[PDB]
RNA sequence: UGGGAGAGGGUGGUGGAAUUCCCGGAGUAGCGGUGAAAUGCGCAGAUACCGGGAGGAACGCCGAUGGCGAAGGCAGCCACCUGGUCCACCCGUGACGCUGAGGCGCGAAAGCGUGGGGAGCAAACCGGAUUAGAUACCCGGGUAGUCCACGCCCUAAACGAUGCGCGCUAGGUCUCUGGGUCUCCUGGGGGCCGAAGCUAACGCGUUAAGCGCGCCGCCUGGGGAGUACGGCCGCAAGGC
């Protein structure tokens, strides 16, 4: 196991319930490849700094997990797999490198 | 990786008395477990080339151990390679 | 006037702190150097690279134009 | 992997043949083998329509699943990976938990012991179908119908792959096999993945009689023969072709388009093919 | 007709073209160094830039154009030159944007720019 | 044992800029190009502008006089796998070391084979200019190739033109990266300037080209010639 933030940003369009439909369908996906889920900051929508998708906003989720090291590959790919998943970064937790 | 559990069986497993951590055995050990891990991830990556000479250099560092235990016991020498499998 | 001065205690890992990762930007959207970053050498590569990866998540511009 | 042979014979030489190194069982599933009809090239006329075909080794047709909305929603095992002489892919045998049997072509990385299934809900897996308004964009697809439940009429050869490009209504863009852009029915069935078997390609086949083998009789060059069987027929000693190079029926055989102008299709031909 | 649109100056070493667009970037007109009769080096010039410009303005607010904000690309010396002429021109020049072609080291050059 | 830095390597994925092309819009008499031109392209609607799409390659800022690697070489970003290395504590082994003919592996670019890919670029090639000529330089085109996979080739101003290891002989200054008690002290790298000394001089100078020891490789006037013959390797080119 290692921790891994897994950056999710999503179609800001979407009503709350098709919103819901994804939430579940990365809910299941973490489920079913290993992620056991700490924290979970969830921003939504936000402004972009540039078009992504032609869409000046996306729905930024966050999930802090606990997942096997050889399958965080296979997850984002396949939390990719769906359309209104428009970006993904699984990082590596680190503890904060600080100033001041 | 290896991890500090597993690298520990392996002292443990070798070490001469339970607390060394620096004998031929124990090295031999180490060393044989780094080429195996080793091994087997450049048979999957062909083109590692670099990692391939850490490769060689810890063949050639175990080499020059095992000359040095035959030295000095050529029966111990014997046991150690065998609980490796080491011969070729 | 030096960033490192213009802020107070900050995460150089935190990819997600819009609010302190833009004032490293220019006007036009490029990494400032450590003449204005005033970040050390290994502070300098670590808040690049977190940039970096902010852009890739579309929270800070790869380039802004320029106005007069 | 193809195979090749130290050169013990002539033709040795430069033989190569499949590994078959996928395929897991030998002989076909006897409830899904019907006798396959030699034509030599005949026509029901009894006329060679097809030159230089015929001779070639025994067949047995084995019958496979274009459709699969047939099954909708119903998983099958992998059970087997087998050799069809009727196609360049090979074939995979699926024992549907239905009890049924089926053979599907077998795309590539496709695993004896995995699951499949069809639907517009099944998982973006290789071997599963799906209309194709549900598959992804991006991603590359076998096996694909040409019109809603008409079944799998392209890239069903060894290697082919058909890349869904993006959507326009009912509508979706594929980029075939050769390089066509085309628009393709969003409810047309398409396979996750590309056909397997691609080294078919790298195959020698090494001497004369291997074509034979296949069925194929020798090709007889038209500046082999005399004016009344070809257009290149004739000359004293060799000639040039002495014209536009013809067919044996007379059209010119360099460049000459023959697809129908106004054929209906053409709204849905976007770019025709590369190279 | 529009009122306001947006002034592009496309300028290289070569020769300096100024298109008046709508707000929507549709373009209303255009000129360079060529619809001054100079042809050759003469149409990059300052000069070229200028009588562009004019050229360009005097079309577009010949057509309501009041308002313009400027878009500037490339760097041939009659850049300047053409914003000059146009805040002179009698436009409501409201802008000014670079919005010069950079990229990220991207396509190899020619010979003659590496 | 616990730590740290890093474009070290391999695999999968992935982001934005930019160019080319296509499509739609809008728009008109040119664009492009050079020393100046022409070729080219453009009323068959180009250029310039907006929107959409495709595809390839390369990763701006950071970025450095920087870092890593044995060398060649390595630069978006993410994850996985893997190497080397450095520091601390002074815990373990007890001279187990140094080098290294052969051997083996690695080895820029170009080149070669089988597939693939092909935006840009561009040997060849064509055209335009220049010129006495111009099989060049400059311009417009442009096929290999550049890219990927696998397999070959094994060359180089493969350079620090400086083999490797150890020990010893002032310091000043800048920097990277560890440790401390954080002034500063100490390691390990990267440069500069310089003691003694070396050097034909230029210069070198704790990153020796100084003082020593070990081992290896190599030189023995220029041309002929890295050619011939032989032999080995290679598909060939050609290498040794
Ligand atoms: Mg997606
Ligand atoms: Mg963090
Ligand atoms: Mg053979
Ligand atoms: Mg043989
Ligand atoms: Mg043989
Ligand atoms: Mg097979
Ligand atoms: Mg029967
Ligand atoms: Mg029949
Ligand atoms: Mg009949
Ligand atoms: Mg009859
Ligand atoms: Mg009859
Ligand atoms: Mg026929
Ligand atoms: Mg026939
Ligand atoms: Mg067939
Ligand atoms: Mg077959
Ligand atoms: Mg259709
Ligand atoms: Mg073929
Ligand atoms: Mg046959
Ligand atoms: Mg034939
Ligand atoms: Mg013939
Ligand atoms: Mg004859
Ligand atoms: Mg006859
Ligand atoms: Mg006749
Ligand atoms: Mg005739
Ligand atoms: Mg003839
Ligand atoms: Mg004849
Ligand atoms: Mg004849
Ligand atoms: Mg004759
Ligand atoms: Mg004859
Ligand atoms: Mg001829
Ligand atoms: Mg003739
Ligand atoms: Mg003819
Ligand atoms: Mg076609
Ligand atoms: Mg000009
Ligand atoms: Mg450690
Ligand atoms: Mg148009
Ligand atoms: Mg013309
Ligand atoms: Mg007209
Ligand atoms: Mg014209
Ligand atoms: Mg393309
Ligand atoms: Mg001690
Ligand atoms: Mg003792
Ligand atoms: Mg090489
Ligand atoms: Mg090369
Ligand atoms: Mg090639
Ligand atoms: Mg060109
Ligand atoms: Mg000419
Ligand atoms: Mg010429
Ligand atoms: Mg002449
Ligand atoms: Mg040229
Ligand atoms: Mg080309
Ligand atoms: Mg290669
Ligand atoms: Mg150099
Ligand atoms: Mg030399
Ligand atoms: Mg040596
Ligand atoms: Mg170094
Ligand atoms: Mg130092
Ligand atoms: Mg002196
Ligand atoms: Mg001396
Ligand atoms: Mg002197
Ligand atoms: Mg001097
Ligand atoms: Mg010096
Ligand atoms: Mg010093
Ligand atoms: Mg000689
Ligand atoms: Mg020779
Ligand atoms: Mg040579
Ligand atoms: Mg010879």
């Amino acid at each position: 196991m290692r921790r891994y933030e897994v950056n999710i940003v999503l179609n800001p369009n979407l009503d709350q319930s098709q919103l819901a439909l994804e939430k579940e369908i990365i809910q299941r996906a973490l489920e079913n490849y290993g992620a056991r889920v700490e924290k979970v900051e969830e921003l939504g929508l936000r402004r972009l700094a540039y078009p992504i998708a032609k869409d000046p906003q996306g729905y930024f989720l966050w999930y802090q997990v606990e997942m096997p090291e050889d399958r965080v590959n296979d997850l984002a790919r396949e939390l990719r797999i769906r359309d209104n998943v428009r970006r993904v970064m699984v990082v590596k937790s680190q503890e904060p490198f600080l100033a001041n | 990786p290896i991890t500090k559990e597993e690298k520990q069986k392996v002292i443990q497993e070798f070490a001469r008395f339970p607390g060394d951590t620096g004998s031929t055995e124990v090295q031999v050990a180490l060393l044989t477990l780094r080429i195996n891990r080793l091994s087997e991830h450049l048979k999957v990556h062909k083109k590692d080339h670099h990692s391939h000479r850490g490769l060689l250099m810890m063949v050639g560092q175990r080499r020059r151990l095992l000359r040095y235990l035959q030295r000095e016991d050529p029966e111990r020498y014997r046991a150690l390679i065998e609980k490796l499998g080491i011969r070729g | 006037a030096k960033v490192k001065a213009t802020l107070g205690e900050f995460d150089l890992r935190d990819y997600r702190n819009v609010e302190v990762l833009k004032r490293f930007l220019s006007e036009t959207g490029k990494i400032l150097p450590r003449r204005r970053t005033g970040l050390s050498a290994k502070e300098q590569r670590i808040l690049a690279k977190t940039i970096k990866r902010a852009r890739i998540l579309g929270l800070l511009p790869f380039t802004e134009k320029l106005v007069r | 992997a193809v195979k090749k042979f130290k050169p013990y014979t002539p033709s040795r030489r430069f033989m190569t043949v499949a590994d078959f190194s996928e395929i897991t069982k030998t002989e076909p599933e006897k409830s899904l083998v019907k006798p396959l009809k030699k034509t030599g090239g005949r026509n029901n006329q009894g006329r060679i329509t097809v030159r230089f075909r015929g001779g070639g080794h025994k067949r047995l047709y084995r019958i496979i699943d274009f459709k699969r909305w047939d099954k909708v929603g119903i998983p099958a095992k992998v059970a087997a990976i087998e050799y069809d002489p009727n196609r360049s892919a090979r074939i995979a045998l699926l024992h549907y938990v239905d009890g049924e049997k089926r053979y599907i072509i077998a795309p590539d990385g496709l695993q004896v012991g995995q699951q499949v299934v069809a639907g517009p809900d099944a998982p973006i897996q290789v071997g599963n179908a799906l209309p194709l308004r549900f598959i992804p964009v991006g991603t590359v697809v076998h096996a694909v119908e040409l019109e809603p439940k008409k079944g799998a009429k392209l890239a069903r050869a060894a290697g082919t792959s058909a890349q869904i490009q993006g959507r326009e209504g009912d509508y979706v863009i594929l980029r075939l096999p050769s390089g066509e852009l085309r628009k393709v029915h969003g409810e047309c069935y398409a396979t996750v993945g590309a056909v397997g078997n691609a080294d078919h390609k790298n195959i020698v086949l090494g001497k004369a009689g291997r074509s034979r083998w296949l069925g194929r009789r020798p090709h007889v060059r038209g500046a082999a023969m005399n004016p009344v069987d070809h257009p290149h027929g004739g000359g004293e000693g060799r000639a040039p072709r002495g014209r536009p190079p013809a067919s044996p029926w007379g059209w010119q055989t360099k460049g000459l388009k023959t697809r129908k102008r106004r054929k209906p299709s053409s709204r849905f031909i976007i770019a025709r093919r590369k190279k | 007709q529009v009122a306001s649109g947006r002034a592009y100056i496309h300028a290289s070493y070569n020769n300096t073209i100024v298109t008046i667009t709508d707000p929507d970037g549709n373009p209303i007109t255009w000129s360079s160094g060529g619809v001054i009769g100079y042809k050759g080096s003469r149409k990059g010039t300052p000069y070229a830039a200028q009588l562009a410009a004019l050229d360009a303005a005097k079309k577009a607010m010949a057509y309501g154009m009041q308002s313009v904000d400027v878009i500037v690309r490339g760097t041939g010396a009659g850049r300047e030159q053409a914003i000059r002429a146009l805040q002179a021109s009698g436009l409501q020049v409201k802008s000014i944007v670079d919005d010069t072609p950079v990229p990220h080291n991207g396509c190899r050059p020619k010979k003659k720019f590496r």
